[PDB]
């Protein structure tokens, strides 16, 4: 048997790795946690450190008491029971307001006050953790590529949660917190607005995601067929193309007929991926505001 | 017709089968034995969906439908127009995946790499061959598999689903969702993270794989690494796969009711089945 | 109506998107060739893009493409047939000339450099304080080629620094002078290393590095290049 790659056969470690200092204020840098020899074999040992900073502190903090507001809801549904709260834990759900109360604030806290104070806290969080994403990089000089891409994630929530809601005119229409109860929205969603399958944008959406799954199942895989020429160290191959991207790109060029280089494919990754909510946000948006059913609208092709 | 690198790499040898017989290339596509079967297998296959289009009387491709046939026949053979194209059409389109990652093999041997690309594909065939060979073969009959038409594949899909009620209740289906969202977003971030790296901000130097560490660090507190990242995606993935493959290969065999019915076990467990309040008290 | 316009939009998007996405993707190997390295009468529809530039770490220059594509070294194959689209013969031995599979290319001639510009890989015994950490040590290991036989010893593995990974191993030879195999390449075993990819006797013709406690980014490639050749150039003396 070839070895394949999917596992280390052996590990080495060195001094805890502290990183590149940059423009970073490393007053605000953790120390290193442990180092995980089960991660090891897979990927990198050595955890941390992390970067705090306010704007952290604040996300950390914001998201915590969403996730808080959320499970005291939850205790107070189980009547304070520990065994029933175990039990029903998939089956709690913290609920928006109903239609009458319209956008306003002014619902009681057990019939959607809470729904907003929740939600309250994971807007700052998320938001607040976006400014994060684009922060580090610029402290390392590093493109804003990630803050981009997460911009388009981002966008589907706040379609979801905050745009959908005030242009239908109510906060009922947001997605409740609970397991098995957002499975729920999401199937009415689809059946109120005549079969999400006929939204041009959700089939788009699917394409994308399946796309990201064939995209990286082929990208992973190149790689790994390649890392006996050293291909997974992309950036120093972008800069000096090495056997392993030639290689790498004539496979696909024989298999399909084009190929990619070390860099565009990393192009072709990340687009793949953020495709997928920005089409999704796009159909969801649409949806109820624009277009009542889908399967209607399809009909007149448009 | 080469790209400035390639003819090195043009040697002859690697082939499963023929030895030098089809050891050659067509423009940038390499051929070998295996290219040509594809080119056999999917040729018969399109033209017998064309075929299957002048009986059913349109050429629109929303409207062209190749039906399995119809559960009454179990699982022998149907009259051509009646799900036997189906039967053939299937036949063919197998023998062209299976050709198609054999021609990846024989490519891999002639470039010195990894086997990993046609074993990864391989997933995806066997997720195709369980909807239309595994499952219908365990259920009883070939028209349990999905008909191929862009539309009516979707029907396919929303009849199945609902034929258990709300289908985000098959755990396995829960599984399967969550490695494809893990993968679309870890994409995402191998993307954005040497892009971030190789275009750093204006004027300065490409950043090192250092950076990417230090960044992911930074932010979550770790990172997985630059061998690492593929190992995740080719993982994520092919798990994503595996887990949809299972979700149904389960469904209409050992599972057949509501899916939602599913999860009363944990519920009913005797230990707090019976205390009042939450939910399901 | 709103719609149909956001999904027509959305098409001329999506087209647009993949001319980019190709066009980026033609900065390396174009423009095409024909076998004899001279410009192909046919380019394709996509034009290549405008040049870009990558300003290169600690004073090691810039790289601009699309540039000026050449091999810069000789390609010992030959023609085996009168028209376009066969394969091309060794001229010699394509272990050593660095065909086929056993290919390299020419990459700069220095070492990769860490964010610091210290050399990315160092032998073990020059890296403060790596270790092994887990798994079996192969330091000490007897090497094993497909032919069965002893090829070597392990006396060191090459580390990457800043990754914390194992790269390769430094294998000592019946003469007393190391070879490096590619980590990717051998099998590490309770009572030695395999090397599937090499019979014993390939090992002396494993591309040698200049100074014993680096290698060049060109080394690299000769190294891994040869290894990997062999899988399909050693066959025959391989052995069920
Ligand atoms: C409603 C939708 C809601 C939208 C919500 C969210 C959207 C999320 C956007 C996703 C962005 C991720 C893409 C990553 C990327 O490559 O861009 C990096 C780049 C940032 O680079 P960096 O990381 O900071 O620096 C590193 C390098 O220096 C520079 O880095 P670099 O070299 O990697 O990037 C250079 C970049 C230059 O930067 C850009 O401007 C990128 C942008 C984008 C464009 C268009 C977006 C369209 C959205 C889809 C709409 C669908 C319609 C419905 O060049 C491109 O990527 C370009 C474009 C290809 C698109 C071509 C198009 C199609 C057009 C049309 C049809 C025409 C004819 C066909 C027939 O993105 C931008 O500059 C755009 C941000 C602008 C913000 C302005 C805020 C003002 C205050
Ligand atoms: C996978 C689980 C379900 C599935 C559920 C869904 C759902 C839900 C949707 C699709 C949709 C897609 N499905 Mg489906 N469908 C499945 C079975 C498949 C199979 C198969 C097994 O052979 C194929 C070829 C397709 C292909 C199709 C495409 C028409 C469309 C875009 C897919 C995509 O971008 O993928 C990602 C891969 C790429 C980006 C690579 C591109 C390759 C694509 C474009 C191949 C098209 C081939 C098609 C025209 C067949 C013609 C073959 C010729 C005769 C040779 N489906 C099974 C039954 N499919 C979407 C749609 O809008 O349909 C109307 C959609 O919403
Ligand atoms: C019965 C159900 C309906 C239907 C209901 C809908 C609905 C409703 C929606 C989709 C949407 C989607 N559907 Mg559908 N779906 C159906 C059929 C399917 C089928 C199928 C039948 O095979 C498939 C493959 C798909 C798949 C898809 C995806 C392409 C898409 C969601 C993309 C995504 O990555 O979201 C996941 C990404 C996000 C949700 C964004 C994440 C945002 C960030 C900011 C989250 C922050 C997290 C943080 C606060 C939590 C921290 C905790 C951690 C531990 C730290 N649908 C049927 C017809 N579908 C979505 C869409 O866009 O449609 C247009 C959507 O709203
Ligand atoms: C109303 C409908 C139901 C539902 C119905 C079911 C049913 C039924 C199925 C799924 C399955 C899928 N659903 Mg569901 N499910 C729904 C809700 C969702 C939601 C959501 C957000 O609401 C999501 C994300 C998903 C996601 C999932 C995935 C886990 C899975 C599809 C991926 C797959 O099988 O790939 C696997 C990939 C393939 C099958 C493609 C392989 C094709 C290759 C081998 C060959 C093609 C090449 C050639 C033809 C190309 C042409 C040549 C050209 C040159 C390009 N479902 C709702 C509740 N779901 C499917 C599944 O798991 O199947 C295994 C499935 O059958
Ligand atoms: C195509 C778009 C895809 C995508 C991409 C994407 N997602 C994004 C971004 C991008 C590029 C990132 O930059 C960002 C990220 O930082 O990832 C590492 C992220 C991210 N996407 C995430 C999840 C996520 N993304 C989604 C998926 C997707 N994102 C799409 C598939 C989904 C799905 C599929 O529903 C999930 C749930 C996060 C990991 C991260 C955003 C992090 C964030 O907004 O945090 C805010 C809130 C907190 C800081 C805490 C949350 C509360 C926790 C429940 C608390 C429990 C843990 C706690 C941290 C313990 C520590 C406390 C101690 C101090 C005591
Ligand atoms: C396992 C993880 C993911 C994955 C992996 C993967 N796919 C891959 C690869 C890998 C690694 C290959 O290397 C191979 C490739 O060459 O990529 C470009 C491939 C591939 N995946 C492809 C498609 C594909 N993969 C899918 C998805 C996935 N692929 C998974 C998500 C999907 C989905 C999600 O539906 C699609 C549609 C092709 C681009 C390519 C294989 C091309 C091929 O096999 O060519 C040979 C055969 C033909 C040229 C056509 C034959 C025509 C038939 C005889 C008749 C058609 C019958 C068909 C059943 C009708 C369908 C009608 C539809 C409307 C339903
Ligand atoms: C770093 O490395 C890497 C590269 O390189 C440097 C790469 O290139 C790639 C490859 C990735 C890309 C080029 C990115 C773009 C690709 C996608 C978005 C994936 C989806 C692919 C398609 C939509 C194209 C599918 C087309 C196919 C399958 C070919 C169609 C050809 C035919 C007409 C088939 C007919 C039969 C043939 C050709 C058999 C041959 C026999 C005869 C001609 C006889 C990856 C993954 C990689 O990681
Ligand atoms: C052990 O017990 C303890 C006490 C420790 C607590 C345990 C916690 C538990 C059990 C809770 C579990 C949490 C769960 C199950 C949460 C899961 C929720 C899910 C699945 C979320 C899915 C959808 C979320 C969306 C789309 C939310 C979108 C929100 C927005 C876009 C924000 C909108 C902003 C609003 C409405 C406020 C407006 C405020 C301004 C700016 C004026
Ligand atoms: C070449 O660079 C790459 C790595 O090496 C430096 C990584 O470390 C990571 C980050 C890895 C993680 C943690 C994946 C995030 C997904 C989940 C499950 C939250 C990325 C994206 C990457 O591209
Ligand atoms: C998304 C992955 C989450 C990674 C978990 C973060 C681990 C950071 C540990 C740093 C703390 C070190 N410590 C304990 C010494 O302070
Ligand atoms: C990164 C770009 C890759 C492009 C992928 C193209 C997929 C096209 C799938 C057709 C979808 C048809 N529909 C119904 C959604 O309109
Ligand atoms: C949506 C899938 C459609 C298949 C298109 C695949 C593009 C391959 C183009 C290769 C053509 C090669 N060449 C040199 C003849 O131009
Ligand atoms: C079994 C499916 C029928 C195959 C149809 C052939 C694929 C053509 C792609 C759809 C293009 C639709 N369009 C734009 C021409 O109307
Ligand atoms: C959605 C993916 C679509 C990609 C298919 C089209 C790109 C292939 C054509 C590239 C031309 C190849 N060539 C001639 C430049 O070598
Ligand atoms: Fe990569």
């Amino acid at each position: 048997a070839e070895y394949q790659n999917i596992f280390s056969q052996v590990q080495v470690r060195g001094p805890a790795d502290l990183g590149m200092t940059e423009d970073v204020n490393l007053a605000n840098r953790s120390g290193v946690g442990p180092f995980s020899t089960l991660l090891g074999w897979f990927g990198n040992a050595q955890l941390g450190p992390i970067y705090l900073g306010s704007l952290g502190v604040l996300s950390l903090f914001s998201g915590l008491m969403w996730f808080f507001t959320i499970g005291i809801w939850f205790w107070y549904q189980a009547g304070w029971n520990p065994a029933v709260f175990l039990r029903d834990l998939f089956f709690f759900s913290l609920e928006p307001p109903a239609p009458e109360y319209g956008l306003s604030f002014a619902a009681p806290l057990k019939e959607g006050g809470l729904w907003l104070i929740a939600s309250f806290f994971m807007f700052v969080a998320v938001w607040s953790w976006w400014g994060r994403t684009y922060l580090r990089a610029q402290a390392l000089g590093m493109g804003k590529h990630t803050a981009w891409a997460f911009l388009s994630a981002i966008w589907l929530w706040m379609v979801l949660g905050f745009i959908r809601p005030i242009l239908m005119g109510s906060w009922s229409e947001a997605v409740p917190y609970g397991i098995f109860s957002h499975l729920d929205w999401t199937n009415n969603f689809s059946l109120v607005h005549g079969n999400l399958f006929y939204n041009p944008f959700h089939g788009l959406s699917i394409a994308f995601l399946y796309g990201s799954a064939l995209l990286f199942a082929m990208h992973g895989a190149t790689i790994l067929a390649v890392s006996r020429f050293g291909g997974e160290r992309e950036l120093e191959q972008i800069a000096d193309r090495g056997t392993a991207a030639e290689r790498a790109a004539l496979f696909w060029r024989w298999t399909m007929g084009f190929n990619a280089t070390m860099e565009g494919i990393h192009r072709w990754a990340i687009w793949m991926a953020v495709l997928v909510t920005l089409t999704g946000g796009i159909g969801i948006l649409l949806s109820g505001t624009v277009v009542d059913n889908w399967y209607v609208w399809g009909q007149n092709h448009g | 017709a080469l790209l400035s690198f390639e003819r090195k790499y043009r040697v002859p040898g690697g082939t499963l089968v023929g030895g030098n017989l089809f050891d050659f290339w067509v423009g940038p596509f390499y051929v070998g034995f295996f290219g040509v079967a594809t080119f056999f297998f999917a040729a018969l296959g399109i033209i017998l969906i064309a075929w299957s289009a002048v009986l059913q009387g349109t050429w629109n491709p929303q409207l062209i439908s190749v039906y399995p046939p119809a559960l009454e026949y179990g699982l022998g053979g149907a009259p051509l127009a009646k799900g036997g194209l189906w039967q053939i059409i299937t036949i063919c389109a197998t023998g062209a995946f299976v050709s198609w990652a054999l021609r990846e093999v024989e490519i891999c041997r002639k470039l010195g790499i990894g086997y990993h690309i046609p074993f990864a594909f391989a997933f995806a065939i066997l997720a195709y061959l369980t909807l239309v060979l595994f499952r219908p073969v365990m259920m009883g009959a070939w028209g349990y598999a999905f008909p191929y038409g862009i539309w009516t594949h979707l029907d396919w899909v929303s009849n199945t689903g609902y034929t258990y009620g709300n289908f985000h209740y098959n755990p396995a289906h829960m599984i399967a969702i969550s490695f494809f969202f893990t993968n679309a977003l870890a994409l995402a971030l191998h993307g954005a993270l040497v892009l971030s790296a190789a275009n750093p901000e204006k004027g300065k130097e490409m950043r090192t794989p250092d950076h990417e560490d230090t960044f992911f660090r930074d932010l979550v507190g770790y990172s997985i690494g630059t061998l690492g990242i593929h190992r995740l995606g080719l993982l994520l993935s092919l798990s994503a796969v595996f887990f949809s493959a299972l979700c149904m290969i389960i469904t209409g065999t050992i599972w057949f009711d509501q899916w939602v019915d599913w999860w009363q076990w944990w519920v009913k467990l005797p230990w707090w089945a019976n205390i009042p309040g939450g939910i399901n008290g | 109506d709103l719609a149909s316009l956001a999904i027509y939009s959305f098409w001329i998007f999506l087209a647009g998107l993949i001319y980019y996405l190709q066009t980026e993707n033609m900065r390396e190997g174009y423009p095409l060739e024909n076998e004899d390295g001279t410009p192909a009468a046919n380019q394709g529809p996509f034009p290549l893009p405008k040049p870009k530039t990558f300003i290169l770490p600690h004073g090691r220059g810039t790289l601009t493409v699309p540039g000026p594509e050449s091999e810069d070294r000789p390609i010992a194959l030959a023609r085996t047939a009168v028209s376009e689209g066969f394969p091309h013969a060794p001229t010699g031995d394509p272990m050593k000339d660095g065909v086929g599979p056993a290919s390299w290319v020419a990459r700069r001639d220095l070492p990769e450099l860490d964010g610091h510009g210290h050399n990315k890989i160092k032998p073990m015994k020059a890296a403060a304080g790596f270790h092994v950490s887990a798994g079996k040590n192969p330091i000490g290991l007897p090497v094993r080629g497909c032919d069965l036989e002893i090829a070597g010893k392990v006396v060191d593995i090459w580390v990457d620094i800043p990754e914390q990974m194992a790269r390769f191993l430094e294998v000592e030879l019946k003469d007393g002078s190391t070879r490096l195999l590619p980590m990717q390449m051998v099998k590490v075993q309770s009572n030695r290393v395999h090397v599937n990819a090499l019979s014993s006797d390939l090992f002396a013709g494993i591309p040698t590095i200049k100074s014993p406690t680096e290698v060049t980014l060109l080394e690299e490639d000769k190294i891994c290049g040869y290894v990997a050749g062999g899988l399909m150039y050693a066959a025959p003396k391989r052995k069920s």
